[PDB]
């Protein structure tokens, strides 16, 4: 009876964000409204387009207002894309949204369309063993590392009292978006970026001045975000599982990642 | 209903079954029964009482504590993991479909056709379809031509799988010519396939990615390898198969997702899948 409201976030290679030409138009491109009509495309956009026929539904894409993924902070409320899905501003989160415990308590994740994990991005020439490096375990303002504010990696470092200090040094250096933190490593004032490997190593393959280290120190996956009552969950998960088997998700991984 | 009927299937290192003390199941093992026939004409049999352990067994225990439920454990005897034969499901999947088991625990691959009949939990063990050789290959993987069109060589490559699983079900739907070529190289089990590889009778073994990565890490001399240095086709995972509309679907995932963020899946990963090679 209505168009599905799709919330997305700027995160290459999954979702690119470009401005419309002077005509107002823009590979498969869909008009996305963000803080202004813009142009969005990439992994998660091709997957949304593949979902929209398999299920035969119309949609409208718009970027998240605050530019965040989603965490639960006390005033408890959800920010980022999580809050827009729970408040009604969104009917579906199509983005590299990480599946964890706290988010699943409120929303409904589909089966993971992307299996990956967490790694560390650094400027090529800087050497750290991994997540257990002494420059990260016992940190100092001589070696600056951080992650993205209001993200799943931020939740990961704060929900365990043992990682309380690795989190506090990041608590002062965290960035508003991944793109700011990645280029900050190139300008050599961010010494390490802890983010998902599906994004970090891919950008290390396009910018030969940064390198991912330590491989994966923790596994995580990406799933479609839906509310507890969305009557597409059964068919979204089946479409993702079918997309994994028919070698078609593998086509997107070679196309974008 | 606080006591559930749970089905499992032996496949190291996720579910390992050992004979019982000739009296109780000790150490890290859990009592699990197996219906064993008296003879091959009567339907009469007896529940022999064994002991089960492994990755998925401790996963069952952790969920048994957090979700607060008791259970009996029994090994599937009608098939293995599950296959739809004449529109009838067997194996562990069939045990949940026909309401003889509330949930299914083990190396149960999540694919699309099973989620039509059962409800799967969040994947807690990443897996898929991988290729194992031993050794000295340049093939890219399953999409490599030599698996697609075998007879374009003289001789063709000799590769097989263990049938009736999620691996053969995927290759049959995706590669009709490759599938009908693999039928002559079908192996009865994982142990027979490894022997065929090391004896030169088999060139490649296509099977579940998680099991192959485990067997490759415990090979004498580090000769068995998965190609792509661990590449996986049709990425998926093992999942607790529940009833369609099961009221236990709400904690198993929330508690499994808890086990991930807690740091407990890492323990059983380094407990059971620690590799020498
Ligand atoms: C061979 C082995 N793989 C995994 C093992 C231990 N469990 C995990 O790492 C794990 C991590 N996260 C989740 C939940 N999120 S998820 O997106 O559904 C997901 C992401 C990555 C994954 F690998 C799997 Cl399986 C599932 C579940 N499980 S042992
Ligand atoms: N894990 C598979 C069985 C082994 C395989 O087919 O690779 C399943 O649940 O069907």
């Amino acid at each position: 009876s209505t168009r599905l409201k799709i919330v997305t976030i700027h995160q290459e290679p999954f979702v690119y964000v470009k401005p419309t030409m002077s005509d107002g138009t823009c590979v498969k491109k869909v008009i996305c409204t963000g803080p202004v009509p813009q142009c969005c495309y990439g992994f998660c956009i091709d997957l949304l387009i593949k979902l929209a026929r398999t299920m035969n539904f119309t949609y409208e894409v718009h970027l998240v207002a605050d530019g965040k993924f989603g965490t639960q902070e006390r005033v408890k409320e959800w920010n980022g894309m999580m809050g827009e899905l729970l408040s009604g501003q969104a009917d579906m989160i199509v983005a590299p949204l990480t599946i964890n415990n706290e988010r699943a308590q409120y929303i409904e994740f589909s089966k993971p369309f992307k299996y990956q994990g967490l790694t560390i991005l650094v400027k090529k020439g800087t050497r750290i063993t991994g997540i257990n490096d002494p420059r990260l375990r016992n940190p100092s303002d001589k070696f600056i590392y951080a992650t993205v504010k209001q993200s799943s990696v931020d939740i990961y470092f704060r929900r365990q009292v043992e990682l309380s200090t690795m989190y506090r040094h990041m608590e002062k250096h965290n960035y508003e978006s991944a793109a700011e933190a990645i280029q900050a490593v190139r300008d050599n004032k961010l010494h390490a970026f802890i983010w998902d490997s599906a994004v970090l190593e891919f950008e290390a393959s396009q910018k030969c001045d940064l390198v991912t280290t330590g491989e994966l120190f923790f596994r995580s996956g990406f799933g479609i975000g839906m509310r507890k009552d969305s009557p597409w969950k059964q068919n979204v998960s089946l479409s993702i599982l079918k997309s994994h088997e028919n070698g078609f998700m593998e086509d997107l991984d070679k196309t974008w990642v | 209903d606080n006591h559930l009927s749970i089905v499992t299937l032996e496949e190291a290192p996720f579910v390992i079954v050992e004979d019982i003390d000739p009296e109780t199941c000790v150490r890290n093992t859990v009592p699990c029964r197996k219906f064993v026939k008296i003879n091959n004409s009567t339907n009469e049999g007896m529940n022999v009482k064994k002991c089960c352990k492994g990755f998925c067994i401790d996963i069952l225990k952790k969920l048994s504590r957090t979700v607060k439920f008791t259970y009996d454990l029994y090994l599937v005897t009608n098939g293995k993991h599950g296959k739809k034969v004449n529109n009838v499901w067997n194996g562990m999947i069939g045990e949940v479909v026909y309401q003889r088991a509330v949930m299914a625990v083990g190396s149960l691959t999540i694919n699309e056709e099973r989620s039509e009949v059962v409800d799967f939990s969040v994947p807690f063990v990443e897996t898929g379809i991988s290729v194992m050789v031993s050794r000295g290959t340049q093939v890219t993987g399953l999409s490599d031509k030599k698996f697609q069109r075998p007879h374009d060589y003289s001789p063709p490559f000799r590769f097989g799988t263990v049938p009736n699983g999620s691996t053969e079900r995927n290759i049959r739907n995706n590669y009709p010519y490759m599938h009908q070529y693999m039928t002559r190289f079908n192996q009865r089990g994982v142990e027979d396939a490894l022997v065929s590889l090391k004896t030169g009778k088999l060139d490649a073994f296509i099977y579940d990615a998680a099991v192959l990565n485990y067997k490759a890490g415990r090979d004498e001399g580090c000769k068995l390898v998965t190609i792509g240095s661990g590449y996986i086709f049709a990425t998926t995972g093992y999942g607790i198969a529940l009833q369609k509309g099961s009221p236990w679907k709400r904690q198993i995932d929330l508690a499994l997702l808890q086990f991930v963020g807690d740091g407990e899946m890492e323990e059983l990963e380094t407990l059971w899948l620690t590799g020498i090679c």
